């Protein structure tokens, strides 16, 4: 009937599609023309939010529902069975997203119980589940990692830990990391009213000044921005006000050409011009 | 301020006999210290923007240069010249119950191209080292008594240790997000340098107790009741190295949070880094790149002696070990204008033991190395050092540098002492 | 900008050095790209840039070649510290196309003056750098001191003092003299100021018929163009009277004249006013003017504009022209991103072959990383394609770098159909060649066990009888165990795998002994069923 989340695959490839019938359709686009190959069910509760994995670790997709349950299907030789299942949510899952292609294979999901959780495989499939609880005062809603921001030798290059969560109580910035266990996460920042709806960050594309938008359900969009790199400076700039709540909000990737989703049923492109403030590029549909 | 050290370096080498080249070497040393400590103070005392001391700049970086070469020649020549006299005296028997230590031990006495790539490592940490100088005190925080101080004072944290951003929410306080960062960025600057005692004894001081405990983790299990060799007093160690290089692996792999302690992680563990080696040197990169080598041959070492068990490798590792002429292509890919630099190239050919060819080329290129005024007197001292401690210099390159000496002294009206 | 010959002509015209595997363009003497230089002027035409908007743009070119371009002499002269040949050029081509670009508004107002005031003819020919033609109306037409004041338009001395006094003597002594309109312009044009040095005969009030531009021209080809330059000349003509900020012919006058000491300044005010120019003619502007010394340019803006055309080539599915727009940066950290992130959105198409029709490998021709390209089209087809085809296009493109596993994992998907093992054949010996130039000698399990597998089935298909073990079943038969073992008891969710493994392993089970030859036992299946449940059927008796 009607779908809640549908993002593609690599390069333009699949197309999975996640409604409320807890069915994760997995539909081809082959040069424009949808077609579907299989249809993954095995949720008591309705699908959220679905991100795919990269390509260097085979074909993976992760999909959230609502039965307090994450799955993550493969797809190899035309199977896409059910790898591996992490249930230790207490809630509905609401927001769930991976890392970079090169963290491996490090998927982060959060809840609707004051709790999220990160799922980092080993080198078979071990996925340590170290999660807790006392997360926002009501729960996560938001979930997206930020750029892969780089760190002499001739191994592993270094990169930036993994730090990343988001909730819903008016609160969604970044985080921070550390060299002991796992990592303290250290980024406040509050502007928002209302419930967070989605909060994705903008990928960096080579520039040191990261943005990080999100979308609230009073109508506002912010834009968080830092000045520059290991700076104490989160400020957040108003795109726009709407009367309705906004639902997703995504990011371009060449431009930074931000994707309002919400309000009436539509969606529109936010592009940064050369002023300074945010101005809509067009409408779609 | 320069003219005095060419008659300087002719007294150094007329008081020191061939039995004593070292102690030469290590006078020639602190002569270009002397030096350098006076050329410093003249840099820093000039006007920044006055084009009167590019000259003095760039002579304080050449003479800086010449010291830092002739340690590195006297520690590489003083183990090469030390292995040729003892290849004549050792079996050593592999004890069934060899502790860590003791087995690393045993490689470092056998094995000459570990022992040569350590002593390029402690050279590089000893550069350095020089460059910090006794700054390390100075570093003004925001944060006076507590770690993450204006996150605490902002209560959101649920758990006060080190994993809540893996378990739930993402907000604290920027203040003590930053004062991680210049901590992180601190620690990796000092084991840079090569400093672990004072990094430790800093994030101790500051209270960082889990990443002290996960840096001083590096070395490996020694017994002293099992291992005969290095009796010492108590057992240290742990027996999961592999897991520890795995989980930093892994850290350093994960992206966007801290760049730093992710860099620190992996030039603790002995990996590479990505944006951190753009702004890096060209001694330090060659030196990370050496560390590397020897933890890999030393990992390649252990899982053939059968030291290592086979559920410790859960991650992948590169078992591919660079040699001598990957480091040199690798060296030259970075930084083309270092390796293209007249002491650098000599410093690297003194490194690999190349140095009679790079005589008999810069010799035979003179008949543009009449450019540098001192790399002509360089490189003679360097075969005069050559010509006393063994016999492989080649009389011709030893008469044209004689001459090029004595053509330099009658042009300059020095010839007292020739 | 969609054809391949413009890129292939631009990428012929620059000098590209692999620093730190990254290209860069450090030298380069032209490009033809949208609104260039003179390069872009032959790609401009009735089929290429439609009909409706190419004049403009044809217009635009050819202004930017006359200004912001660096004009060279055939035959050198004595003085090589100086250029007054070339000064002499750039104004006389600048005037020509003014009075080519204002004789479309001329043309109309002469005839309607024809009809009121003959004496205006002349003044409006005069305009167009019209001496002859002018001095011939003024003659045919009962005047004759005109004609002969009008000849002497070279803007030099003498006339210039004359003029100012006969003005000085009119507008008083005999009373107030009242001359004609048309005259009084004319005589005031000759003294190097019509709206500077004439506060009686002042040609302020021009603005109204006329326009801006026959206003520049009437100043640039008409004053002093000996005793200052041609761009202080354009900067006094420009301040004197605003012009429109909404174009782009009055912007590059603007940007050209007073800004050769403040371009960075002067670029960056513009744009944050007015949307005139478009996203790759600044770029195409900022990058010609860089690497012909012609003005001091910014590296943070200069980056900026190159982003930004990189960006607007790859929106609409130009890879070869993104790929050079991003080249052409000044961090080596963002180009070598932007390079990896336009060989990831697109690299089949960017080849000699394979549904391909680039200009003879345009992912090579620029010092770039061949390496990369295929590395990021083999990871696109794992994900797009199959998986049984996406590996013989990985190790055959020597840049697998340690990477037989994801080999292995992509060609063990086509374990069915066991009368063709010539492709598992061929891709198991193919895999020897990656690992032994990759140094790879100590993990070397998957890749032997397909090997013998094969090997194993066709002595069974060729020999039923002969069943003894034979040096390598021992170890093929160990390495199928260790492949089983990661699925058995090793915590790794692989269904594909697995059933690899197993098929791989019971190839050879009909053969020899294989005492094992059973799938998932009573503790993994009695609870799940469906999936894992043969190689046990062979017990109908006891024994």
């Amino acid at each position: 009937d009607m779908i809640h989340d549908a993002q593609m695959d690599y390069y333009g490839t699949r197309l999975a599609t996640c409604s409320s019938d807890r069915s994760v359709k997995i539909f081809d686009v082959r040069n424009g023309g949808q077609i579907l190959i299989a249809d993954l069910r095995g949720h008591e509760g309705p699908v959220w939010q679905v991100a795919w994995a990269h390509p260097m670790y085979g074909n993976i997709l992760a999909s959230c529902s609502y039965d307090r349950k994450v799955i993550i299907w493969r797809e190899e030789n035309g199977t896409w069975e059910k790898s591996h299942e992490h249930a230790g949510h207490d809630s509905s899952v609401n927001s769930v997203c991976w890392a970079p292609h090169d963290y491996g294979l490090i998927l982060a999901c959060g809840s609707s119980d004051g709790a999220i959780s990160l799922l980092t495989y080993t080198g078979e499939g071990q996925w340590e589940v170290k999660k807790i609880n006392n997360a926002h005062t009501i729960g996560c809603n938001a979930v997206s990692w930020a750029p892969a921001v780089v760190p002499p030798s001739g191994q592993k290059p270094n990169y930036i830990k993994r730090f990343a969560s988001g909730g819903c109580d008016n609160l969604i910035k970044l985080w921070k990391e550390e060299e002991d266990g796992q990592w303290k996460e250290e980024q406040k920042l509050e502007a928002h009213s209302d419930w967070v709806r989605d909060v994705a960050w903008a990928p960096s594309i080579g520039l040191p000044t990261s943005t990080i938008a999100s979308c609230s359900q009073d109508g506002r969009v912010f834009i968080w921005t830092c000045d520059d790199a290991s700076s104490n400076t989160w400020s957040p700039k108003l795109l726009h006000k709407f009367n309705d709540v906004v639902w997703h909000v995504s990011w371009s990737i060449t431009a930074n050409i931000l994707a309002v989703s919400g309000g009436d049923n539509k969606v529109t492109l936010w592009k940064e011009s050369v002023d300074g403030q945010w101005v809509c590029i067009s409408d779609v549909n | 301020a320069s003219m005095s050290m060419f008659s300087d370096f002719l007294q150094s080498f007329l008081k020191h006999s061939s039995s004593t080249v070292f102690d030469l070497v290590e006078e020639y040393e602190n002569i270009c210290g002397s030096q350098v400590n006076i050329l410093s103070k003249i840099v820093s005392r000039a006007t920044p923007g006055l084009q009167k001391f590019s000259k003095t700049a760039s002579m304080l970086w050449l003479l800086q240069q010449e010291m830092v070469t002739w340690r590195l020649l006297a520690s590489l020549y003083r183990d090469r010249i030390q292995s040729a006299l003892e290849e004549e005296s050792v079996f050593a028997v592999t004890a069934v119950n060899a502790s860590e230590k003791t087995v690393v031990e045993a490689l470092f006495q056998r094995d000459s191209l570990v022992r040569q790539s350590q002593l390029v490592v402690d050279w590089l940490e000893s550069i350095a080292k020089d460059e910090i100088g006794e700054f390390s005190d100075n570093i003004e925080f925001y944060a006076k008594s507590v770690y993450w101080e204006n996150t605490l004072h902002t209560p959101l944290v649920t758990e006060l240790d080190p994993d809540a951003p893996i378990r739930q929410k993402m907000p604290l306080d920027d203040l003590d997000r930053e004062d991680e960062v210049r901590l992180l960025k601190y620690l990796f600057t000092l084991i840079r340098a090569g400093m672990t005692e004072e990094a430790q004894r800093l994030c101790k001081r500051c209270g960082q107790a889990w990443r002290a405990a996960t840096l001083e983790g590096w070395k490996l299990y020694h017994d002293p009741n099992v291992n005969g060799g290095t009796e010492l007093e108590p057992v240290e160690g742990n027996p999961y190295r592999r897991i520890w290089k795995i989980s930093c692996w892994r850290m350093a792999e994960d992206e966007l949070f801290n760049r730093y302690e992710r860099a620190i992680y992996a030039a603790l563990s002995g990996n590479l880094k990505q944006l951190l080696p753009v702004c890096d040197t060209w001694e330090d990169t060659v030196w990370a790149y050496f560390r590397v080598m020897v933890d890999s041959l030393v990992e390649q070492e252990i899982q053939t002696s059968v030291a290592t068990l086979d559920e410790t490798e859960e991650l992948p590792r590169l078992g591919a070990n660079w040699t001598l002429e990957k480091v040199f292509e690798e060296l030259q890919a970075t930084d083309l204008e270092e390796n293209q630099e007249h002491y650098h190239i000599v410093q690297k050919f003194l490194i690999l033991g190349d140095i009679d060819g790079l005589m008999d080329e810069f010799s035979k290129w003179l008949s543009r190395n009449n450019l540098p005024g001192h790399l002509l007197r360089f490189m003679t001292h360097l075969i005069l050092f050559f010509r006393t401690l063994g016999l492989q210099t080649k009389e011709e390159v030893s008469i044209e540098v004689l001459k090029t000496y004595i053509q330099l002294l009658i042009r300059e009206k020095h010839t007292n002492l020739i | 900008k969609l054809y391949q010959t413009p890129l292939e002509l631009k990428l012929k015209h620059s000098t590209v050095h692999v620093d730190e595997l990254c290209p860069l363009i450090v030298p380069n003497l032209g490009v033809a790209v949208i609104h260039d230089y003179a390069d872009w002027v032959k790609e401009a035409s009735g089929d290429l840039p439609e009909a409706q908007i190419v004049k403009h743009w044809s217009l635009t070119w050819t202004l930017c070649e006359a200004l912001w371009g660096h004009l060279k002499e055939l035959d050198s002269q004595l003085n090589e510290p100086r250029e007054y040949i070339q000064i002499l050029e750039r104004r006389r081509a600048f005037s020509r196309w003014l009075s080519c670009t204002a004789t479309p508004q001329i043309e109309e107002e002469v005839s309607l003056t024809q009809k009121n005031s003959p004496v205006e003819a002349v003044f409006s020919y005069l305009t167009g750098k019209r001496i002859s033609e002018a001095c011939s109306l003024a003659q045919q037409s009962g005047d004759h001191r005109l004609a002969l004041l009008l000849s002497q338009f070279v803007g030099s001395q003498s006339v210039r003092e004359l003029l100012t006094m006969q003005l000085v003597d009119w507008h008083q002594l005999q009373a107030d003299s009242f001359i004609q309109d048309e005259r009084l312009r004319i005589f005031a044009l000759l003294a190097g100021k019509p709206v500077w040095q004439l506060s009686e005969k002042k040609q302020i009030n021009v603005c109204s018929q006329l326009d801006w531009k026959r206003s520049l021209a009437i100043h640039l080809w008409y004053l002093l163009p000996p005793t200052a330059s041609i761009s202080r000349a354009l900067s006094m003509y420009e301040e004197a009277f605003q012009n429109p900020l909404r174009d782009v012919c009055f912007h590059l006058l603007k940007l050209y004249s007073d800004r050769h000491y403040d371009l960075n300044q002067l670029l960056e005010p513009r744009s944050i006013t007015a949307d005139p120019l478009d996203y790759r003619l600044s770029w195409h502007l900022w990058e010609v003017l860089r690497a012909l010394n012609y003005t001091h340019l910014s590296a943070q803006c200069e980056g900026v504009l190159q982003a930004s055309y990189a960006g607007q080539l790859e929106s609409e599915g130009l890879w070869e022209w993104a790929i050079f727009v991003l080249l052409h940066i000044d961090n080596s950290g963002i180009r070598e991103k932007a390079v990896r992130e336009l060989l990831t959105r697109h690299c089949q198409l960017l080849e000699t072959p394979e549904s391909w029709a680039k200009e003879t490998f345009l992912t090579q021709k620029l010092r770039v990383p061949a390496k990369w390209i295929h590395e990021a089209k083999a990871v696109r087809a794992h994900m797009e394609s199959d998986k049984h085809l996406e590996a013989l296009c990985l190790f055959k493109a020597e840049h697998w770098n340690r990477c037989h596993k994801l080999i292995i994992r992509h060609l063990a998907s086509d374990a069915i159909i066991n009368e063709n093992y010539d492709y598992l054949k061929g891709f198991l010996e193919d895999l020897a060649p990656p690992e032994r130039s990759s140094l790879i000698q100590d993990w070397e399990t998957s890749g032997l066990v397909y090997l013998d597998y094969i090997r194993v089935i066709e002595m069974l298909r060729h020999i039923q009888q002969v069943d003894c073990s034979g040096n390598d079943l021992e170890q093929l038969h160990i390495k199928v165990t260790s492949l089983c073992s990661r699925i058995e008891q090793i915590q790794c969710y692989s269904a594909k795998d697995r059933l690899a493994q197993s098929d791989m392993a019971k190839r050879v089970a009909n053969l020899s002994t294989p005492d094992p030859q059973r799938v998932p036992l009573r503790l993994l299946a009695p609870h799940i069923g469906r999936l894992p449940m043969p190689e046990d059927y062979a017990m109908d008796e006891l024994r």
